[PDB]
């Protein structure tokens, strides 16, 4: 945000902090001393930007994070280590960057109790009614790798996936529910799509509201003698919203069944999507201009150099602390 | 057709910054500052503690809150200079005292 | 800033792949792991690409979010189901 | 009447000492501003009250106040002097 105020009337906006434009950059038109992309930089900015967004924006509802430092708080570590479980290594792109995650399952109780009372039922059902073969070991492995074991077995359904990133273990986020989710058997390829409203905290907010004018009005109603959803509410402040949709790589058969049942069911987020694209505001699509005048953005282009050389002074230290 | 103006963020003044602006504004203002009404209900108590039966002139009461906020800017001032010479921004009462007692009205 | 190293001769990471940095781009100075980067980062310039179904090839577009902005293909097909209008 | 003491606020204190330029405040200024208000109006009340009762008089005027004032030293210009 403190990035210098641009002069008036330079052919670009900062966006993001960033020169851009709705329209595709005519730099032939408009630049007399162009710098080089070297000497701008601008497309190397907008990567580094890209790639650390994608590592921390909000794409995925966060949930956990390293805690910033006899305090207990170090005994908490391996609690939240076992309240989750551990899962195999798997690929992400994001937009024409990639990323590599390994899985986590967050322990659903109620899932466990269940279980403990089918088998319960199962047994009672039953008592009412009432060298080695290393071809056998390849068996059980495929049976494991396309089947359950126990842990799968009980968590088949209703089950809690957490996502990681390996280049950055310090955030944990929600798999969005309210997603779509296609399965691509050919090509082992998952592609998630899902709508996101960049003042939805404003939505929640307002809708916090509401929920306490109605009770209020039900108490009222009381003193005499609910699935509220603030997408229909025609009162609803304008969503700017944008849609978007990411493939994931490299998951096997018997995930593939958990994170399928795992997501909301198909119709009513389909409706829900539906309302919300007719309401919302779309994020407008803008091009960023890469090269700059050396004599009237001076200014930009040295702002620019010096956060870059700063980002980069502090890279080598993310590296040096491992 | 509208372009969305990128996406806002919540703008945050810098702490401090707005005290500053207030600083400004009301340096510059010169009206009385203190309500009327709750500084008449002060006087009013200290005057019926000191005499039974009394009544103001409602200037008399106007004067004594002029010469109030007077008093208090200039002890205030006066608490900031001391606190300048402590070494902190933070006013503290041991400030107040310090200045009354240079100005000798506790000494 | 150019090159592939840092100043303690460690190798850079690809900003598209996260892979180990082996080549550097003199003309944007962009340094890059591999050929499939290179060729990323080329369709990200070039956004006409001048092949003359056109409207179909892939097409980065810069969307910004709260702090930062991400690259976005228009043509990436969404996962199938998406209503009309998606 | 009660507690007004309590009555001048906080707010009214920050915007005093926002006149003096004060950027930084804590909280137990309050309390002392408010002991050394009281000393302050107790005097001066005192002064313009016996100033009143002198004149065989049951209206404190304006007069009394600045005088009573000037006995203190602070002189005070504009209300009919």
């Amino acid at each position: 945000a403190s990035r210098a105020k641009l002069a008036t009337n330079r052919p670009f906006e900062i966006v993001a902090g960033l020169p851009a434009s709705v329209e595709l950059p005519n730099y032939n038109s408009s630049l007399t001393h162009p710098q080089s992309i070297k000497n701008s930089g601008v497309l190397y900015d907008s990567l580094v930007s890209s790639r650390r967004t994608w590592v921390q924006g909000e794409m995925f509802e966060l949930y956990w994070r390293r805690p910033k430092k006899e305090s207990p708080t170090s005994g908490t570590i391996p609690l939240i280590r076992d309240k989750m479980q551990k899962m195999c290594d798997c690929v992400m792109s994001g937009g024409p960057h990639t990323f590599k995650v390994r899985l986590f399952i967050l322990k659903n109780d109620k899932i466990e109790q269940k279980w403990q009372d089918e088998q319960e039922l199962k047994k009672k059902e039953k008592e009412l009614k009432r060298p080695k073969r290393k071809r056998r070991k390849n068996a059980i492995k495929e049976d494991k790798d396309m089947q359950l074991t126990a842990f799968q077995q009980k968590y088949v359904q209703g089950a809690e996936i957490i996502l990681e990133y390996l280049e950055f273990t310090h955030s944990r986020y929600y798999l969005p529910k309210k997603s779509v989710v296609e399965f691509l058997e050919d090509t082992d390829e998952i592609i998630i799509s899902w709508i996101v409203i960049h003042n939805s905290k404003e939505i929640e907010k307002f809708k916090t509201k509401k929920i306490k004018a109605k009770l209020k009005a039900d108490q009222k109603l009381n003193k005499e003698d609910v699935s509220f959803n603030p997408l229909f509410e025609a009162d609803c402040p304008t969503p700017l919203y944008t849609p978007m949709t990411m493939k994931l790589s490299g998951i096997h058969k018997r995930f593939n069944q958990i994170i399928r049942n795992s997501v909301s069911p198909m119709e009513e987020v389909v409706k829900e999507m539906e309302k919300i694209l007719q309401i919302g505001t779309r994020l407008s699509g803008y091009n960023l201009w890469y090269q700059l005048d050396g004599y009237d953005d001076e200014a930009l282009s040295e702002s620019l150099r010096f956060e870059l050389n700063e980002w980069e002074h502090a890279m080598r230290s993310r590296r040096h602390k491992r | 057709a509208p372009a969305t103006g990128g996406v806002k963020k919540p703008h945050r003044y810098r702490p401090g910054t707005v005290a500053l602006r207030e600083i400004r504004r009301y340096q510059k203002s010169t009206e009385l500052l203190i309500r009327k009404l709750p500084f008449q209900r002060l006087v009013r108590e200290i005057a019926q503690d000191f005499k039974t039966d009394l009544r103001f002139q409602s200037s008399a009461v106007m004067a004594l809150q002029e010469a109030s906020e007077a008093y208090l800017v200039g002890l205030f001032e006066d608490t900031n200079l001391c606190a300048i010479h402590a070494k902190r921004v933070t006013i503290m009462p041991k400030d107040i005292q310090l200045a009354r007692r240079i100005r000798g009205e506790r000494a | 800033p150019t090159g592939v190293f840092l100043a303690n001769g460690i190798r850079k990471k690809c900003l598209i792949t996260n892979k180990e940095c082996q080549y550097f781009d003199p003309r944007t100075g962009v340094p890059y792991s591999d050929v499939e980067a290179y060729k990323i980062i080329q369709r990200i310039q070039d956004p006409i690409s001048k092949e003359e179904d056109s409207d179909d090839q892939v097409r980065f577009k810069w969307f910004g979010f709260k702090n930062g902005g991400i690259y976005l293909d228009l043509s990436q097909r969404p996962a199938k189901g998406v209503p009309e209008g998606f | 009447l009660r507690d007004n003491i309590q009555g001048i606020t906080k707010p009214a204190i920050r915007r005093l000492a926002r006149r003096g330029g004060v950027k930084r405040i804590s909280g137990l200024i309050y309390e002392e501003t408010r002991g050394v208000l009281k000393v302050f109006l107790e005097n001066v009340i005192r002064d313009a009250v016996t100033y009143t009762e002198h004149a065989k008089r049951k209206t404190v005027t304006a007069m009394d106040v600045v005088y009573a004032l000037k006995r203190q030293g602070r002189t005070l210009y504009g209300f009919g002097g």
